[PDB]
RNA sequence: UGCCGACAGCGCUCUGGGGAAUUCAGGAGGGGAAAGCAGAUGUGCCCCGCGGCGAGACUGGCGCACCGCCGGACGAGCUG
């Protein structure tokens, strides 16, 4: 496997911030890393000296859809460095860690747990990184921090709620610029469990579309979960930004 | 000086700093967003702190120690360069004599070992300095002068050196008149060094307003 | 007319201050 | 309080903005 | 703590019905560790937690992966009758019966994960 | 940038008071055209995207100046025909789009509270007051300033009403509710000049509500005391004087505060045989405080401060003034 | 009709009255929505009216609180009494645009003279609102003291801190820096021990050949001022320091007697003794912190302190990460953190796992369960020992 | 696209999500056909028909003189799904949909349509044959 | 990924092809910018007209869960 202490090299992603890094056998993904030198996770993270200080952390698809879905190939996912990032499901807040070392120290993270440990996790690792601000309530009443987000770029979700289209329209009608950018994740067998899942895809996106978006790009993350679909779209116009 | 941030406001801190700064910090003890911490633990970390401020200044005193030493030693020296490069030096000398056998291009490059036997062994454009480029005296040229400045150094340094190394004095022996030979080389050093600060620039032909 | 701050009534009373104060002006 | 300026006045471009500045490669023979 | 408590009305003996179906068809895994393991890898389909265990902080734990994996958990009131309904001689606490791509077992997964999603 | 064609209407607005200057004696041509450069350029450096408070205050000031200088300069060629009142409107558009520009500058603001008292438009007065004062619920100062102006004019429900939404909102300083007390005993007083508030228990009653407030200390009470000590020509000055005395002790007992308004109580209306038998009580009282279980450098602080202002009043004995140097020298 | 809206947000509250209200039936018109976008559009319809910072982070704290649960505050019915103008709602009525459709209930509750509309409800209150958001920053700034960017950090960290009770119940950030503190200092104390013991052995040679336990060498280096002075048991020193009668301190006598290092200067024996005085009170804060971090180790996790024993069980907590990491991480993963020992070392590693999960996710842990645990152990080595 | 096994697809259970074309809608009500019932019938399953509001608008450009299959569409019982685009061309609105989904079955009748969709894999045609209904690619049948 | 590389085949492009300064003419995108002229009338008084709050005082009918509704028309005082 990719063992510790192999020496890889590290080349820019076409999405700004992610890098890849490749070596020998293996080519992963990784962020440049805010706080240096200290894990998340246990995840693995990579050195290098500049002619020190400098240190990324790899992510593993396996673990967060975010990764699997720019393994697949989105086209693009909004969060450039410096795009204010509202986040759904902060589960303990993985990705939300990887999240925030992509959108810097210039950018913001609000992050929404419900449950209550996940939501310790979450706070410590905001206390460690400081463009991450933790809000923890029910996602499906965002009156409960209307005094607490401002006007965010890109919505990422990943909760898995039965109401998911209803909860992210009535959160984006909170929360979102004109010209908004939004992904999320379908569990198809949350959504919908006797269905088959392409149209249980399909469903979503209608109701999305319902929720006045317009959908511009959708994949399944096939080989890292099965029956899961990143959905990538826009609220209220059609090109991305403004 | 300042316990918690609950002290922040009686904490008086002019006292090692200025202001302009320790008042913008205990706004900064205000509105942080540091959890709370038990008197227990800050007893252990200011302790700590007392470790770390006593480790600060037996450092400064034993500073203080090594250039009243050197100076006990080898004024000339430290008449030219300064206590402490010329403490490394000795250092990588292993001694005195150890030293005063080199020739003045080893002193040149006194320390930069592995990039002087790369460069050799394979060729390559050799480094021009050791541990006299942090020396005090290099740091006031510029580049062509500070090579210019690292060839003059090292060879004075080795008549420094041999001189503190060899020749005796007859111990009614004030250190002035001991260190007069790195003194000489200070000031005929300093001035050229201001010479070739000063040298000019290349007089180019004054164009008017029309190519005339 | 928004231009003005009328004089506080007991419906207009928030505080306990006020309270107190306009049953002083009451008694008066 | 308010003192005098210094002057400093006198291609493609070397380290990153967009990724955290990733410096441009030095081309080791090794690398 | 254990807020997402099953409760009485046969919704506890349809689990241990499902739970001896998958101890059957051999997609169970069982105490604790394996448990810990199989949602680690995420192939868990749904996971059940007893409730009478001797302190709770194990089926505490559990809950906390089941929050970052989201995999439907839930409360079950005893122990000793996780161990008769799986078939142990041993009482289990800790029990995740996972998904495969062909069974009816999966249909009754699908069915008992909406009950508990409609639960908590 | 439209900023030229802003200046267009203001200018061309500003046009035939002007026109009626130049068809009077009262300024040349080339002053004329000097006049106009000025205003243009001025009007240009208030619409211009980046401006600040202190280029609002500085056009104000010349416009107003200019207004001065013309009725100096129409006195002197004895003429009564023109007004100023072109010049005060024009004027008061410049503090109107100041305050929509800039509305967070307390300076900006009470420059045009002063303006308008200067120049007697007390209706307007008060609406530009009720908009700073929605602007910034937190100032005392500006709380004060309205109520203050309110009770010199006599509406005195209406000071209360300022002063009491003021009491309500600013709750992190005391000085509000000094202030608030200061003017209600100035009230009272008032009263007694013209001679419910035969007990005026309304003293009493803000004493009682700063008891629970958030800043309720003994420094704060003690400041109460001071600011009640003024004036004690009244008639109940006894009682609200006994009653705060009897409060702190209460409540703060072995407070230097409460030693100090031990010293200083029994000297309410004194300044005259009555003044030297109450500074001999008032002696005792701090003898007693001063060897009394206080933290006497407190104590002897505040002492030395009362002290500072005795010596500052004239007017005493010799033998007098030396005890108390050594009073003062034995702290 | 719309005459006002509130907007509550992270610095404070503010109303806004409005002049020239929405396109209502225009609200999904393209042309509109950028006009919602450009500021030099939606500046012509919203202007500021009355503001309200907070004083205090307590007091947003509170203000949040309420808000989430849906209560209104006093003295943000203090800032609504101050602003509105008063009646009671009989000929006309004021009306006003808010966010939470039950503040909006609570507030034509305390005021009979306003309509309160929810943005939930009434969708061009709501794009309003959703506008005054979007370019919220560019309209405080006039007397915005600071951003919002800061301050918001700060009330989201506080909001959750206080709802999930996080510091009741978080000290592994102490713990795990304590223990690598006693790992740098305890090297620390190493190097200087050698260094001290070379550089005044270089006088001396006799103290080293003689005296093991560098730290008691440092104290007599420290106590010995230089070899020519020498008396055995002078003063308070040597009998609390090791034997001082008949079995040391003449020894050391006769040493320093025969010895024959060389004469040391005053400046360097002044040297090695400020270096001997740094290392014995680095030595005494490492058993400060040896007291203190066992006593810590008692207050947070007991069980785990008492069957591994407190420096290497701490060596674990941090080598984890965290208790919760520690917790989460499954039996075979602490293994990883003959055949008798391997079978020993799986079952404390099970035993170990579950007191972790035991000390870790009680709220304010026991002794007891690690007691039992470690007599488990304690008789599972008898049944060891048995065969 | 998921779900596509060698033009085959397998994900098209009952109830089956078909498409109404403009001209399919045409000739079946004028061969007096109960659309649902013949569909249920050719089908065997249980369906639900959409009608894009491209198709929708193009009964509409057809003049008066087609009000009852105007009416017959607009039966309210059937889904409603929009379309997002400046065309209201009914056979590209189609077979764009159909690429980007893959979950339906389509029922028009005119064969260059059927051309267009017969490119595509995994697409079911269904077109009436002036007795009843009739399926072309779905395997279920 | 080193030069040069004959013929033949292909591409681009032709006031030949590079390169540097410098001049003008547009294009595309990133931030920063209260960027905010829907109808731009001196102040103060009183009076009139109209309108709002608004203490307080009535009154009509309705009211088979019976618990209270809803409506007229007076009104001190304040204010636009
Ligand atoms: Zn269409």
């Amino acid at each position: 496997g990719a063992k510790a202490g192999k020496k890889v090299i590290v080349e820019p992603h076409r999405h700004k911030g992610v890098f890849v890094a490749r070596g020998g056998k293996e080519d992963l993904l990784c962020t440049a890393n805010l706080v240096p030198g200290e894990s998340v996770y246990g995840e693995k993270r990579i050195s290098v000296e500049t002619p020190t200080k400098t240190e990324y952390r790899i992510w593993n698809p396996f673990r967060s859809k975010l990764a699997a879905g720019i393994l697949g190939g989105l086209e693009t996912i909004y969060m450039k460095p410096g795009s204010k990032v509202l986040y759904l499901g902060a589960a303990s807040g993985t990705s939300v860690s990887h999240v925030a070392d992509i959108v810097g120290p210039t950018g913001a993270v609000y992050a929404v747990e419900f449950s209550h440990r996940s939501g310790r996790d979450l706070i410590n690792m905001a206390t460690r990184r400081t463009n991450v601000i933790p809000i923890v309530e029910d996602a499906r009443k965002p009156m409960a921090y209307r005094m607490l987000v401002p006007m965010v770029d890109v919505i990422f979700a990943d909760v898995a709620q039965p109401d998911q289209a209803r909860i992210v329209g009535i959160n984006a009608r909170l929360f979102l610029k004109q010209g908004g950018g939004l992904l999320i994740s379908i569990k198809a067998s949350c959504i919908d469990s006797t269905a088959p899942p392409e149209q249980v895809f399909a469903s979503e996106v209608q109701k999305l579309r319902e929720d006045k978006f317009f959908p511009k790009e959708q994949l399944t993350l096939e080989p890292y979960e099965r029956d899961h679909a990143m959905v990538s779209c826009v609220y209220l116009q059609k090109e991305f930004e403004g | 000086a300042l316990g918690l941030r609950t002290n922040a406001p009686n904490a008086d801190l002019s006292e090692i700093l200025p202001p302009e700064i320790e008042a913008a910090v205990k706004a900064a003890a205000d509105i942080s967003m540091g959890t709370e911490i038990s008197t227990e633990d800050y007893e252990n970390i200011k302790l700590l702190a007392v470790q770390v401020v006593e480790r600060s200044e037996y450092r400064r005193q034993l500073a203080e120690y090594l250039q009243n030493r050197m100076k006990a030693i080898s004024p000339n020296m430290t008449e030219l360069i300064g206590a402490l490069v010329g403490a490394r030096l000795i250092a990588h000398s292993g001694s005195l004599v150890n030293l005063a056998k080199n020739p003045g291009s080893t002193i040149q490059i006194l320390g930069a070992e592995k990039a002087l036997f790369r460069a050799l062994k394979t060729k390559h454009a050799t480094p021009k300095y050791g541990i006299i480029y942090h020396a005090s005296l290099v740091g006031q040229a510029s580049g062509p002068n500070k090579g210019k400045i690292a060839r003059q150094l090292a060879a004075k340094i080795a008549l420094s050196v041999r001189t503190d190394a060899f020749e005796d004095f007859p111990e009614n022996a004030d250190d002035e008149t001991r260190a007069a030979v790195g003194i000489q080389a200070r000031a005929k050093l300093e001035n050229n060094l201001r010479l070739l600060e000063g040298k000019p620039l290349n007089k180019g032909v004054a164009l008017g307003p029309n190519g005339i | 007319d928004a231009s003005e701050l009328q004089p506080i009534t007991q419906k207009t009373s928030g505080t306990e201050l006020e309270q107190t104060i306009l049953a002083i002006m009451e008694e008066s | 309080e308010l003192s005098v300026r210094v002057p400093q006045l006198p291609g493609p471009p070397d380290t990153l903005s967009d990724w955290y500045n990733i410096p441009r490669t030095n081309l080791t023979p090794e690398l | 703590a254990a807020w997402p408590k099953a409760e009485d009305p046969a919704l506890v003996q349809e689990l241990l019905d499902c739970v001896q179906q998958a101890s059957h068809y051999r997609q169970l895994k069982k105490g604790a560790n394996e448990t810990t393991k199989s949602v680690n890898r995420g192939t868990s389909e749904l996971v059940i937690l007893a409730a009478d265990t001797q302190p709770l902080s194990i089926v505490l734990h559990i809950p906390l992966i089941c929050e970052e994996k989201n995999v439907p958990y839930v409360y079950v009131p005893s122990k000793v009758a996780l161990g008769r309904a799986c078939g142990v001689s041993r009482a289990v606490i800790a029990v995740s019966l996972t998904s495969n791509e062909a069974s009816d077992l999966n249909s009754k997964i699908r069915a008992l994960r909406d009950k508990v999603e409609r639960l908590a | 940038a439209w900023v030229a064609d802003k200046a267009r209407f203001y200018l061309e607005r500003a046009a035939p008071e002007l026109r009626e200057w130049e068809e009077k004696e009262i300024f040349t041509k080339d002053e004329i055209r000097n006049l106009v450069a000025k205003r243009s350029d001025f009007e240009h450096l208030v619409l211009a995207p980046g401006t600040k408070p202190t280029d609002f205050l500085n056009y104000v000031n010349w416009e107003r100046s200019l207004d001065r200088l013309r009725a100096k300069r129409c006195a002197r060629l004895n003429i009564r025909s023109v007004t100023s009142h072109a010049s005060q409107a024009r004027t008061f558009g410049i503090f109107e789009r100041a305050v929509l520009k800039h509305p967070g500058s307390i300076e900006l603001w009470l420059a045009y509270l002063e303006f308008a008292a200067q120049v007697k438009a007390t209706k307007r007065w008060r609406r530009i007051m009720t908009r700073a004062l929605r602007l910034h619920p937190m100032n005392a100062s500006l709380w004060t300033l309205a109520g203050r102006r309110a009770a010199q004019n006599g509406d005195m429900q209406r000071a209360r009403a300022h002063f009491l939404r003021g009491c309500r909102f600013c709750t992190r300083e005391p000085t509000l509710w000094l202030e608030y007390a200061r003017c209600e005993m100035d009230w009272l007083a008032r009263m007694e000049a013209k001679k419910p508030a035969l007990s005026g228990a309304i003293p009493i009653a803000v004493f009682d509500v700063a008891r629970k407030q958030p800043f309720w200390g003994p420094a704060a009470a003690e400041k109460f005391f001071d600011v009640f000590a003024k004036f004690g020509h009244l008639s109940c000055h006894e009682r609200i004087i006994s009653h705060v005395v009897t409060t702190m002790q209460e409540l703060f007992p072995n407070h230097p505060c409460t030693w100090s308004v031990h010293i200083r109580q029994p000297l309410v209306g004194v300044d005259t045989p009555a003044f030297p038998k109450a500074l001999r009580e008032s002696l005792a009282r701090l003898k007693a405080a001063l060897q009394s279980t206080t933290d006497r450098k407190a104590l002897a602080t505040k002492m030395v401060a009362w002290m500072d202002g005795i010596l500052a009043i004239e007017k005493l004995d010799a033998a007098i003034r030396t005890v108390l140097e050594h009073t003062k020298r034995s702290l | 009709v719309v005459n006002f809206l509130l907007f509550e947000s992270a610095v404070g509250f503010s109303l806004f009255e409005v002049v020239h209200q929405a396109d209502t039936v225009g609200l999904e018109l393209p042309e509109v929505k950028d006009a919602m976008k450009t500021l030099d559009k939606f500046g012509k319809m919203v202007k500021l009216r009355s503001f309200n910072p907070w004083t205090s982070a307590a007091q947003g704290l509170e203000a949040i609180n309420l808000i989430s649960e849906g209560i209104m505050p006093e003295y943000l019915k203090s800032a609504l009494e101050m602003n509105l103008p008063q009646t009671s709602g009989k000929k006309s009525k004021v009306v006003l645009g808010v966010a939470d459709k039950k503040l909006a209930g609570e507030i034509t509750a305390a005021f009979p003279g306003v309509q309160c509309e929810a943005a939930d409800t009434s969708e061009v209150v709501a794009a309003l609102l959703r506008g005054i958001r979007t370019h919220a920053n560019k309209l405080h700034k006039s007397l915005q003291e600071g951003d919002i960017g800061r301050a918001q950090l700060g009330l989201g960290h506080a909001y959750s801190r206080a709802k999930v009770k996080f510091s009741v119940h978080k000290n592994d950030n102490h713990i795990i820096q304590g223990i690598a503190t006693l790992d740098a200092l305890d090297k620390s104390i190493n190097q200087g021990a050698m260094r001290v013991r070379e550089w005044y052995g270089w006088h001396f040679p006799e103290l080293i050949r003689i005296v093991s336990d560098n730290i008691t060498y440092a104290k007599v280096v420290l106590a010995i001022g230089n070899k020519s002075s020498l008396t055995d048991e002078s003063v308070d020193d040597l009998a609390n320091v090791l034997n001082q009668d008949q079995d040391k301190a003449l020894a050391i006598i006769q040493a320093a007697k025969v010895s024959m290092g060389q004469d040391i200067s005053e400046v360097d024996l002044q040297m090695v003794r400020d270096l001997a005085s740094n290392v014995t009170s680095m030595a005494d804060y490492r058993r400060i912190l040896a007291e203190s971090l066992d006593k810590k180790m008692s207050e947070v996790a007991p069980n785990l302190q008492v069957i591994l024993g407190t420096p290497v069980a701490a060596r674990l907590i941090a080598h984890a990460g965290s208790l919760t990491n520690l917790a989460k991480y499954p039996a075979s993963t602490l293994q990883i953190l003959p055949k008798v020992k391997g079978r020993i070392s799986r079952y404390l590693a099970n035993k170990c796992s579950i007191a972790s999960r035991i000390d870790n996710f009680s709220e304010k842990p026991t002794r007891h369960f690690g007691e039992v645990l470690r007599q488990q152990l304690e008789q599972r080595l008898e049944w060891y020992a048995k065969g | 696209p998921s779900s596509m096994f060698f033009e085959h697809n397998e994900a098209l259970v009952p109830p089956y999500n078909v498409l109404v074309d403009t001209n399919f809608l045409s000739r079946t009500v004028g061969a007096k056909l109960p659309l649902l019932e013949s569909a249920m019938d050719c089908l065997y399953a249980s369906v639900n028909i959409i009608i894009t509001s491209c198709v929708m608008a193009e009964l509409e450009k057809l003049g008066p003189r087609y009000r009852v299959a105007l009416m017959i569409a607009r039966d309210e019982r059937w889904q409603r799904l929009t379309c997002d685009h400046k065309g209201t061309y009914a056979d590209d609105c189609i077979v764009d949909r159909v690429q980007k989904h893959r979950i339906y079955i389509v029922a028009t009748n005119d064969r260059d349509l059927k051309r267009r969709i017969r490119k595509i894999p995994g697409v079911p045609i269904m077109s009436v044959q002036k007795g009843k209904y009739a399926i072309e690619r779905l395997p279920g049948a």
